[PDB]
């Protein structure tokens, strides 16, 4: 059997898109720009423009709802105390920066700096300042209350004691924290610094958030470029067509142009619908991650980064969110010789919580995730049966604490 | 020898006058949608109009980032959002009775008491 | 043609199986740590509210049941009336679309 | 109250699709198959192909 | 495109199931078969997993 004897604290990163860009297109103005004859001819087609406008309005409302449900997770707004005696941990790299304007953390500033004719765009309902205020409220509430503020009314708790709770939540005794507070604090600070340095150094840090914008821009550009096609008509410009051709014959050309432009609009709207559905799925996943990972501690595997989950902090980003998962991982291990049970006087002793172990001369019992030998007594084992059923049982002596 | 400029998306945006050689800039004159903000007709019959993305010259006139708002009285308070408009501005029918446009309030201010012993 | 071949997929599945069998769940979180399989199964019982006495006294029965269940699964997988419908419907739909 | 006195070990299966067949259709060849006149006529529609 | 979206959703579900059920023990009910979960093993298949 192999048992670790040391641990490392690691911090990872996760990026998730949340919202798209709200856009609207005037069907009539796009198809026919200030042309009475073109408008009259288009009037004999139906409610296509109305359908497109309704779809786009639905998309915009869906984007607003997505952002609202992702970020508006807290009822009140909390504030960090002016003192910064968090048991030795240093949080200056994620808390809001008061000196610089707009009140954003340095990591948020680095994130923001990295991403840098009938068509209208609507402003988002929530502004960057409000998103930052939500993120700051969530961060301060987490830091000062653990999960109690998400469960119910907020209750204060010292940060070392909260970390002791978290260690107790993954099968490691709080003894370990109370012995290695300084090492754990140093590792946490170093990991935060490394994440800050590496994020700017790596070029493809926000590939998804850049890709969404690139796709939207390319779709808009090709839609606006499609306006300069003949579609089989004499010319692609309506005023010149009207000035050249006769009224009896210009109708065919105008009809061809209308058909082409309507087909282009329909294709664009369908693509927008599909992309919006994908973005909504991503936003739902991000909301679930936030709820189950920031406001609490989760036992699901690889749902909150690699390793055993401890805590995570949220950071805002343009049209997205960023998480900083903090995980526990064993580092340094040896191997020993184990045994399933122990014979004392014809009775079989089994571990209460732990596993038997020996270095070759004496037998002890430890935890499962950290080497810490203890002497074998009646407070570590419980008797069940006799010495004739278990396979591989081993002779030994069990001390009596009485 | 260049006559008229062009844009990245192939849009005419610069013309030189033939008689007097001089560079001119072309920008289309404003356009935008129109929206009506109303409570339930059962409650009242007074409405407000929001002119989208148009500058308050081409039309109690109030200016926002979303557009030019007509018929709503600005206030200093902050309430929960009722009828969203854009850029953190919401309007509601509140007391006498009229329509008011404000800045939405995220929530109640709070500060938990923290110390290394409590 | 797909980027990953069937032999590579089989290699991944074999690696996952060997890692699970010889390490429990330790290899998914950190470095792989060996552990006897009866002890790992004792931990698995301990995780659902059953003490280790049950396994350490019914090891033979549990092993026999495991082997019998595996054999039954293999027999059903062979002599079932087209249980692999989910992986066939996709191919049928794609073929119909291309044919149309 | 009822308390079990014996247990069984059961194994079940579960089938999930992962990927479909990669495919690609030549736009121009499908529409205007080896025809200069057809290609010239099609070139007036724009970016309905890329 | 519409079919590929569904296939991607199924693939994401399969990946989540693999990560949460093969590399560990899950307490979610009926997520890994009827009854109390112990362990699971993967098997490859044409365009799918078992
Ligand atoms: C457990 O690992 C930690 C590192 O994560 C060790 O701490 C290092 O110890 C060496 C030697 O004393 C120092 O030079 C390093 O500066 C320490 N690192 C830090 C971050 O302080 C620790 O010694 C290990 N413990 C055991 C028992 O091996
Ligand atoms: C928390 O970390 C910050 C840096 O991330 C520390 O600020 C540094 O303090 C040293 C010593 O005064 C200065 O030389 C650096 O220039 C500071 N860096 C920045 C970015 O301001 C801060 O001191 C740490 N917290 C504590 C309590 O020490
Ligand atoms: C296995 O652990 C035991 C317990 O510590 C070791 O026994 C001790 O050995 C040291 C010498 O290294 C003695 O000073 C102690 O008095 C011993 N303790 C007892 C209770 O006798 C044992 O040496 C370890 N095995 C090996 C190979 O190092
Ligand atoms: C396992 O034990 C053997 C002999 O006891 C030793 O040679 C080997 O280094 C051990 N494994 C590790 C990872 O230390
Ligand atoms: C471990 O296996 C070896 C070889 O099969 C066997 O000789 C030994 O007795 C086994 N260990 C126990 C405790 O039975
Ligand atoms: C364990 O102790 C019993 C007590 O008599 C003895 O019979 C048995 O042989 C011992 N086990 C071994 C492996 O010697
Ligand atoms: C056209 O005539 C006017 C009258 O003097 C003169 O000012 C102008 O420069 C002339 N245009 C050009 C291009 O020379
Ligand atoms: C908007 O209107 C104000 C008031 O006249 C004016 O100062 C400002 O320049 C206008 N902005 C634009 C972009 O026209
Ligand atoms: C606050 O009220 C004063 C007068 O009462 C007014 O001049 C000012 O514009 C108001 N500010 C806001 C943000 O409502």
């Amino acid at each position: 059997i192999a048992i670790p004897t040391n641990f490392t604290i690691s911090v990872t990163t996760e990026i998730l898109p949340v919202s798209m860009t709200k856009t609207s297109v005037d069907c009539t103005m796009y198809i026919c720009g200030d042309s009475t004859e073109c408008s009259n001819l288009l009037l004999q087609y139906g409610s296509f423009c109305t359908q497109l406008n309704r779809a786009l309005t639905g998309i915009a409302v869906e984007q607003d709802k997505n952002t609202q449900e992702v970020f508006a997770q807290v009822k009140q707004i909390y504030k960090t105390p002016p003192i910064k005696d968090f048991g030795g941990f240093n949080f200056s790299q994620i808390l809001p920066d008061p000196s610089k304007p707009s009140k954003r953390s340095p990591i948020e500033d680095l994130l923001f700096n990295k991403v840098t004719n009938g068509l209208t765009v609507l402003p988002p309902l929530l502004t960057d300042e409000m998103i930052a205020q939500y993120t700051s409220a969530l961060l301060a509430g987490t830091i000062t209350s653990g999960w109690t503020f998400g469960a119910g009314p907020a209750l204060q708790i010292p940060f070392p004691m909260q970390m002791a709770y978290r260690f107790n939540g993954i099968g490691v005794t709080q003894n370990v924290l109370y012995e290695n507070q300084k090492l754990i604090a140093n590792q946490f600070n170093s990991a935060i610094g490394k994440i800050q340095d590496s994020l700017s150094s790596t070029p493809s840090a926000l590939g998804k958030l850049q890709d969404v914008v690139n796709q939207n821009a390319q779709a808009l550009n090709t839609l606006v470029k499609q306006l300069s096609s003949n579609f089989g008509a004499i010319s692609s410009v309506l005023n010149d067509i009207l000035s050249r051709l006769d009224p009896p014959e210009a109708e065919v050309q105008i009809d061809r142009l209308i058909t082409g432009r309507l087909q282009s609009l329909q294709t664009y709207v369908t693509q927008q619908l599909i992309r919006a559905a994908e973005i909504r799925a991503s936003a739902n996943l991000a909301a679930t991650k936030m709820s189950e990972c920031v406001l609490g501690q989760s036992k699901r595997v690889d749902f909150c980064g690699k390793g055993y989950h401890l805590m995570s902090f949220p950071q805002s980003a343009p049209h997205g969110v960023v998480f900083l998962h903090v995980t526990y991982v064993p580092a340094q291990e040896k191997n020993f010789t184990t045994a399933p049970a122990i014979c004392h006087d014809g009775k079989a002793h089994f571990p209460r919580e732990g596993v038997f172990v020996s270095n070759g001369t004496h037998w002890f019992v430890t935890q499962r995730n950290f080497y810490e030998p203890q002497i074998i007594t009646t407070d570590n084992t419980f008797v069940s049966g006799n010495c004739d059923v278990v396979i591989g049982i081993v002779n030994n002596t069990v001390y009596d604490p009485l | 020898f260049q006559q008229f400029g062009r844009d990245i998306a192939d849009t005419t945006d610069a013309v030189r006058d033939p008689q007097t050689l001089e560079i001119l800039d072309i920008t289309p004159c404003s356009f935008g949608g129109v929206s009506v903000i109303t409570p339930g007709t059962n409650t009242s019959n007074q409405v407000a109009v929001l002119y989208q993305d148009v500058n308050c010259t081409e039309v109690n006139v109030f200016q926002t980032r979303a557009g030019c708002l007509i018929g709503a009285e600005h206030v200093n308070n902050s309430y929960e959002c009722d009828i969203p408009i854009g850029a953190g501005i919401c309007a509601s029918y509140q007391t006498s009775q009229s329509i008011i446009a404000y800045t939405m309030s995220l929530g109640a201010e709070n500060s938990v008491a923290y110390s290394n012993n409590s």
